[PDB]
RNA sequence: UAAAUUAAUAAAUAAUUAUUAAACUAAUUUUAUAUUAAUAUUAUGAAAAAUUUAAAAAUUAAUUUUUUUUUCUAAUUUUU
């Protein structure tokens, strides 16, 4: 005679709170863009003189190698640390101020890896863009 | 209720073993090693104060022991002691008589002990079956190997 | 029976 | 509790046999079972069951099983652990030359997961040939000899290296030849026509991930609902009820809810005269 | 080939639209069964995968009833034979599946004590069949959606599968948005049972 | 008979009372059921009084709370330090 | 402050306590086996087992007995007064190995000549500590013979 | 038999059982270890996902407020080269090996002037327990 | 087998009729009576006799308008530590402490706070530049956090002054046998 | 004298909260994450709250304080089953250290796997997400143009509905409502696999 | 504990148990492990489950059980 002891979000609980409904979301962020003016907001809050980098690369680390984005000390994380939750002890405190991006080798990469921020309780990443912080050095 | 919900954490408090117990000298950097290796090691009962002296209060691995008779490492010594025949025991590795059952497959047992399960030592102290093959079944090993040089 | 002294 | 004298005296309350072990496994034996002899995790392999006495006598270790794997690990019927390298060489100055001959393939039989694509230059394969070449050239020696072959020759990608194997020895052979060691070189081999093997196989199991094959990190197969491209509820594809569909209003079973001034069909009781 | 060795399942270009879990649908190739494929080849709903046919393949519609309709399989359509296989796999899957249980259960009412939830189904669903899901979407039946499950022996409980409508999928399941899982609680001592 | 140690209990059989319940299985025998328990079992609690203290004197499993609300009589004699 | 946090990234393991709630002797052979590789027998015993790979599958399979409690490292060098820079690679290689309970060699024989000899490296240990006295004394008798003749 | 039903009380108590171990394998699903920064603070708050009902938080008259009084603190060891600033000066007493003596300013070391085998008079009692039987350390 | 006549040969004579007579029925019966004292005295006497000792405190606080369901509970919120065997012994011999330890618990008064862990003394975090004479930063804490405690325990002569006694030179005690 | 430590180092912090302030009671809802049954600590889970064991005398101040000491001072002597506490508690330590100088190893060479689980657990949970990296888990992106949601709640009906009696009171509704499988009479047990 | 080869159907064999004795082969934690040899051995049938044969109306297969309380004390499972 559960449900009268325990509430109803039990029996009716789908526990997968991991994400109905963020994958999506993720795929939103995916359609839009990121460009330079997208990094040079980012390149204040590197201009902000606390220096939490805001950008991370999801990448392998042969790739990273070839195309070394590491200039403005920005984090490099293996795709696994994001998912697995491993990254939280390093990850800002206002989930719902910051918006960090993510880099990644091909774009399915880092929207399966901004995904799994989103997951995370983060609501603002845009999730992309390989080449841009590149085209903007900073 | 029970089933008790507490973080387990909590019942191998520290509160009494801090690292400053094995570790005496650690907030001092030195970092020596002082642990308590086993409860085997325990050399025993120390006065603290020599005017306190731990009182005698027997147990029975005291109250509760024999006349030394001499061994042959204290006759060997000292032969001033062997003084009659009954201090010439006989070997260490003589025991004694034989004093219990040694029923198959349970042990040693005791004598005026159980027999609900010496139902095989009872026909093991008859003997063996004198004159009659060992092999009651399965066509014994030796019939079944073939004679060889008549004599052998 | 080997112990573990836990 | 009920603890009586001793260690393995605890309960002593419940019937259990106390010093019975019950982390051994239990000797089956001659029974015949699935669970013979196996550790747990064996149990799925219904199709070699290890029942039996002589599974018995030889996993356990007894009567004459008693160094059951007759041939475990530690030897080698072939090349009896001296290492297949010729160090007698003609001159002393290039005993060094053969250092680093692959012994097997050494990098398709092991399948390490070489991250790299195809079009990486050459210079990227390196972390991968050292781990199977240490005690032969260090490894900022290889980064030395892997560029050269991209300065020199005219291969530069994993891709090439795997498609142009005739025409870089031919190079290697009438132009370097005294610093890198062909060691290097068949090692090259082996994992660009690895790396070039493996992207055939990623590339591949990305493109059935979209066709819809849907294997595990682990490769097992996993069925899992597409992405929703229309309404979640089918409309024109939804199947009729399946029960009757005599509706509520033609005979008011149950669950109706009608405005006391709009009760309908009294004709002959209280609609005859209406108001 | 040989007599002894045989392709135990072969890939075919279904023609017609078979229902059952080996069916498939109009254009789609897929490895079925051997035994069962060679009585399609025979009965014209399928056919061996020529060159020819990895094009175009003229599929059937019970309008006419007969193999007029040109299914032309661009890469389009091999967009949709993937969605919409990729779907009706997770059906008849589920469908197919007989989804077991080891639970304890004391007292009379063969009740078992600690009722299942709908977490515990797409637990049993991910563990045996792999099928991953979302278990908002699993509805129970009247009798368990108060207690949970509870109750030892046969109980079923229905998964809803969505998005099934772009895929035109209806008459070739037998229900567009719903499956019934088939649980089955087999009781068992603290031995083997969990929780 | 097949008189082995470990075929059974080992020497003969025994009923204890651990044993009579919380058999080989917790349930346990099937004859000599138990002994009815007669202990004495604690009485059920008194209660409280009345609120008047609008402090939500009420609520049970509350932190500042002791369970028990005992303000009876020359109780505030009772002073403590 | 918005921002991921920037600085090396040292990252910390964990370390799982361990306790028994339901008892063993309800169980299988191999769910008492893998309690047997988590230092625990009876119900009430207690240990504090690493969040290593082969571990993380023993508790799993055995989560129905016991209750875990995760630590991370730094919530354990707390947890006993630790200075943070004193790693624990350090603070173990200080602690004998010979600890109670020594060596869990394969069968209790194993065990009883693991202890056996433990009690002869004692013996030994005065032994050759008894003729290092003479051999120092001999090689000085020998001088003094030697160098008597001089 | 099993006749009469499981006292309804009881099956609750084992209802708690199943949210032990969903309990558990929320545990035993968290990633082996954790991405930290040297230099913001330890645990500053920094659980796990672990604020589904959150209780103790009177950081006093709370079990953990002995041990996240020191986490939330400001780190000391506040980077990878502060570290060997702190453990360049730790010493090692017992470890097996040799050592450099003079590097203090003038201490004599013990082990050499007592012997190997003597240990220091400890004063025995309740409280204070030393090392019984020194000669068993010696594997 | 060995039936303990000797010692039970002797204590047929506090049993009734046909025992003490006969012996083979003397002993049966004894040694039957003795070997379920010694085994309703293992696993059956508490759970009955500290069912008397918890009716009584029970019934005891439950004059003060609690319950045993609540006063068990209400002690071990306060860390109080009084065993049942001894509330049993307050609530007949001692019944004005026993309400008191009533009408704390019914009290409002916070609870002792759960023992700190050992904490990190901040000198550990300093280097001493190592010279002989100065002690290192760590133990001259450790020290007066240890004689500030010696002098805290028990009415002594150790420099008896009012309250708290002398401690900045107890601390250099040792140049007190200095030359 | 008496003495109370309850810590190797003493220092007990303030009992007392302020000459006047709020006392700062203790969390007394047992942690038992839920929030739905509410429970309470039941002085064993305010035993170990307090730093002793599940019992009275064990690993609390009620067992390392001595026994008593000599009236002058001289205080007791190390109990044979004292010190074996003193390496029970150092075997604690240990237990503690050594399976931290195991792990501050396994970081050191990675050797600690990214993914959280053991390859057969993550068989078993379906909430540890896959762990694909370059793919999207249920196979194509949704490359429609999302804005394409299923919300469980709209068909999903969990309903605890009440089985309403066939109403007597009225006539006519108690006919139509005859729904005739009242011949459930034939639920009789009987042998499901014989006759 | 075992449960297999055989029996004009059980003194014989495995397997178990037992007496005596043994040597530390990659696999992991700094975890955890009764493996053996040599002899002694008058045995054919495994609670509650999970199922499987059989008119069974139980037998049969099955396979995990299969209790020895030093004394004072403390305790989290309640014939609501
Ligand atoms: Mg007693």
């Amino acid at each position: 005679n559960l449900n009268k002891r325990y509430g109803a979000p039990y029996v009716a609980k789908g526990y997968a709170s991991l994400d109905p409904r963020c994958s999506l979301d993720a795929y939103s962020s995916f359609q839009q863009t990121v460009t330079s003016a997208d990094m040079k907001k980012a390149l204040l809050s590197i201009d902000s003189t606390s220096s939490g980098a805001l950008v991370i690369d999801v990448r392998s680390e042969p790739e990273r190698r070839l195309r070394p984005l590491l200039s403005p000390a920005i984090v490099a994380l293996h795709p696994h640390d994001i998912l697995s939750g491993a990254a939280c002890p390093i990850l800002p405190s206002n989930k719902e101020r910051a918006e960090m991006f993510v880099v990644a080798s091909e774009a399915q990469r880092a929207v399966n890896a901004c995904t799994a921020l989103r997951r995370w309780g983060f609501s603002r990443v845009t999730a992309v863009s390989v080449d841009a912080v590149s085209e903007a050095i900073a | 209720r029970y089933r008790l919900f507490h973080p387990v954490h909590q019942t191998v408090p520290f509160h009494f073993n801090p690292v400053q117990s094995i570790f005496p000298l650690i907030y001092e950097n030195n970092l020596l090693a002082k642990p308590r290796l086993s409860w085997k090691d325990y050399e025993g009962r120390k006065e603290f104060d020599a005017d306190h002296p731990l009182p005698v209060v027997g147990t029975r691995l005291n109250e509760r022991t024999t006349t030394h008779k001499w061994s042959h490492w204290d006759q060997y010594i000292n032969p001033q002691i062997t003084q009659s025949w009954m201090y010439l025991t006989q070997t260490p590795e003589y025991v004694g008589p034989r004093s219990g059952h040694n029923v198959i497959k349970m042990g040693w047992m005791k004598i005026g002990g159980s027999w609900k399960y010496s139902r095989s030592y009872n026909d093991a102290r008859r003997g063996f079956a004198k004159g009659q093959w060992q092999e009651r079944k399965m066509t014994p090993r030796f019939m079944l190997a073939p004679r060889v040089s008549a004599g052998g | 029976i080997t112990r573990l002294y836990t | 509790a009920s603890t009586a004298k001793g260690y393995m005296n605890r309960v002593m309350v419940y019937a259990h046999r106390r010093r019975k072990a019950r982390y051994l496994a239990p000797k089956n034996a001659h029974v015949r079972s699935p669970l013979a002899h196996k550790m747990p995790e064996e149990y799925g392999n219904t199709w070699d069951p290890r029942s039996g006495v002589e599974w018995h006598n030889r996993m356990r270790n007894r009567n004459h099983y008693r160094h059951w794997p007759w041939a475990r690990w530690t030897d080698d019927p072939v090349r009896f652990h001296q290492d297949s390298v010729c160090h007698r060489t003609v001159s002393a100055l290039s005993t060094v030359a053969n250092n680093g001959a692959p012994e097997w393939d050494y990098y398709a039989e092991v399948g390490q997961a070489y991250e790299t694509p195809s079009h990486f230059p050459l210079s990227y394969t390196a972390p991968f040939i050292y781990q199977y070449t240490a005690q032969c050239w260090s490894r900022e020696d290889l980064q030395s000899y892997l560029e050269r072959i991209e300065q020199s020759s005219g291969l530069r990608t994993i891709a090439d290296a795997a498609s142009r194997r005739e025409a870089l020895y031919t190079w290697w052979h009438n132009a370097g030849m005294n610093v890198i060691p062909l060691g290097v070189l068949q090692h090259l081999e082996l994992v660009s026509r690895d790396i070039v093997a493996q992207n055939a196989r990623k590339s591949y199991r990305i493109e059935q991930h979209e066709r819809g094959i849907l294997r595990t990190p682990e490769m097992e197969r996993y069925y899992a609902l597409p992405h929703l491209r229309g309404p979640s509820m089918p409309v024109q594809l939804a199947q009729p009820s399946g029960k009757y569909p005599s509706g509520k209003f033609t005979q008011m079973m149950e669950d109706v809810a009608i405005h006391p001034l709009q009760k309908p069909d009294a004709r002959y009781k209280h609609n005859m005269y209406p108001a | 080939m040989a007599p002894e060795l045989q392709l135990e399942y072969i890939p075919i270009i279904f023609t017609r639209t078979i229902l059952g879990p080996q069916g498939g649908f109009a254009g789609e190739e897929r490895l079925i069964k051997r035994e069962v494929a060679q009585k399609y080849m025979s009965e014209g709903n399928a056919v061996t995968p020529s060159a020819e046919f990895h094009q175009g393949v003229w599929c059937y519609n019970p309008d006419s009833e007969q193999y007029d309709r040109f299914v032309e399989r661009n890469a389009e359509f091999l967009d949709f034979a993937a969605r919409k296989r990729q779907w009706l796999d997770v059906y008849w899957r589920v469908n197919t599946g007989y989804l077991l249980f080891g639970r304890q259960s004391w007292g009379q009412g063969w009740l078992l004590n600690c009722p299942l939830r709908k977490k515990d189904i797409a637990q049993k669903l991910w563990e045996q069949y792999k099928v991953r899901v979302d278990p908002r979407l699993i509805e129970f039946r009247e009798k368990d959606r108060r207690t949970g499950i509870q109750d030892l022996g046969h109980n079923w409980c229905w998964l809803y599968l969505p998005g099934a409508e772009e895929l035109a999928i209806d008459r070739e399941v037998y229900d567009n948005k719903r499956v019934k899982v088939r649980m089955h609680i087999r009781k068992m001592s603290s031995y083997g049972a969990l929780y | 008979r097949a008189q082995h140690p470990n075929a059974g209990t080992r020497f003969g059989r025994v009923y204890n009372r651990g044993f009579v319940r919380y058999g080989f299985g917790g349930f346990g025998m099937s004859v000599y059921s138990s002994k009815k328990d007669r202990t004495f079992k604690v009485m059920p609690v008194p209660p409280p009084p009345p609120a008047t203290t609008a402090v939500e004197q009420r609520d049970d499993f509350a932190d500042n709370r002791g369970l028990s609300a005992t303000t009876r009589t020359l109780s505030p004699t009772f002073r403590m330090f | 402050t918005t921002t991921i946090a920037a600085g090396p990234y040292r990252r910390v393991g964990n370390v799982f306590i361990v306790t028994c709630i339901d008892h063993p002797f309800k169980f299988s052979w191999e769910v008492n086996r893998m309690l047997r590789e988590l230092r625990l027998e009876f119900m009430g015993q207690t240990t504090v087992v690493p969040d290593i790979p082969p571990v993380r599958k023993r508790i799993w399979r055995v989560r129905h007995v016991v209750r875990v409690d995760q630590l991370d490292l730094d919530e354990a060098k707390a947890l006993i007064g630790i200075p943070e820079h004193i790693s624990f690679r350090d603070l173990a290689g200080q602690i004998p190995p010979t600890f109670g309970r020594g060596g869990s060699v394969a069968n209790p024989h194993m065990r009883s000549k693991m202890n056996f000899m433990r009690l002869r490296r004692m013996r030994l240990r005065d032994v050759m500590h008894r003729d290092q006295l003479e051999k120092r004394l001999l090689e000085e008798r020998h001088h003094a013979l030697q160098q008597q003749q001089q | 038999e099993l006749l009469h039903p499981l006292p309804v009380w009881a099956r609750r108590q084992q209802w708690l059982k199943r949210d032990t171990v969903e309990m558990n394998e929320a545990i035993l699903r968290e990633p082996y270890y954790r991405i930290k920064t040297f230099a913001q603070p330890a645990a500053f708050v920094s659980p796990r996902v672990s604020e589904s009902a959150a209780h103790e938080p009177d950081t006093q008259q709370s079990s953990r407020y002995g041990v996240d009084r020191q986490l939330r603190g400001p780190r000391r060891a506040v980077s990878p080269e502060r570290l060997q600033e702190l453990r360049e000066q730790l010493q090692f007493v017992g470890s097996i090996g040799p050592k450099v003596p003079p590097a203090a300013g003038a201490g004599t070391a013990y082990q050499d002037e007592y012997g190997t085998r003597l240990r220091p008079r400890y004063p025995q009692s309740w409280d204070t327990v030393p090392p019984h039987q020194p000669s068993r350390s010696e594997i | 087998y060995y039936r303990a006549t000797a010692e039970l040969d002797r204590l047929r004579g506090m049993l009734r009729g046909r025992a003490r007579l006969e012996r083979k029925v003397g002993l049966k019966r004894i040694t039957f009576l003795m070997r379920t004292q010694t085994r309703y005295r293992v696993e059956q006497k508490a759970h009955w006799e500290r069912a008397i000792v918890r009716k009584n405190v029970d019934s005891a606080a439950h004059e003060h308008g609690s319950g045993w369901q609540h006063l068990r509970n209400d002690l071990a919120r306060q860390n109080l530590m009084l065993l049942p065997r001894t509330q049993q012994q307050l609530a007949q011999y001692e019944p004005l402490a026993f309400r008191a330890v009533m009408e704390l618990c019914a009290s409002r008064v916070a609870p002792p706070p759960p023992p700190m862990t050992a904490q990190v003394p901040e000198e550990a975090y300093a280097t001493r530049p190592e010279d002989p004479k100065v002690a290192h930063p760590a133990a001259r804490r450790q020290l007066e956090e240890c004689v500030e405690r010696m002098l805290c325990t028990g009415r002594s002569d150790v420099l008896q002054r009012e309250g708290p006694r002398t401690t900045q030179a107890w601390m250099d005690a040792w140049k007190e046998y200095d030359l | 004298y008496s003495e109370y430590r309850s810590s190797y180092t003493g220092a007990r912090s303030a009992p007392w909260a302020a000459p006047e302030a709020a006392p700062a009671y203790p969390s007394a809802r047992s942690p038992f994450p839920l929030e739905r049954p509410r429970f309470r600590k039941t002085h064993i889970e305010w035993m170990l709250h307090h730093g002793h064991g599940d019992r009275y005398g064990k690993y609390g101040p009620s067992r390392e304080i001595a026994d008593f000491e000599y009236a002058d001072g001289t205080p007791s002597s190390i109990s044979g089953k004292r010190f074996a506490l003193k390496h029970h508690q150092d075997h604690l330590l240990v237990q503690l250290i050594r399976s931290a100088a195991i792990v501050e190893r396994f970081e050191e060479e990675e050797l600690l796997p990214r993914i959280p689980g053991t390859p057969e657990q993550r068989s078993w949970d379906p909430e540890i997400p896959l762990f694909l990296e370059d793919v999207d888990e249920f196979g194509r992106p949704p490359r429609p143009v999302a804005g394409a949601t299923y919300d469980p709640a709209a068909f999903v009906s969990d309903d605890i509905k009440k089985d309403v009696r066939r109403p007597f009171w009225s006539r006519r509704r108690w006919a139509l409502s005859d729904n005739f499988m009242v011949p459930m009479s034939p639920k009789p047990k009987n042998t499901i696999k014989d006759e």
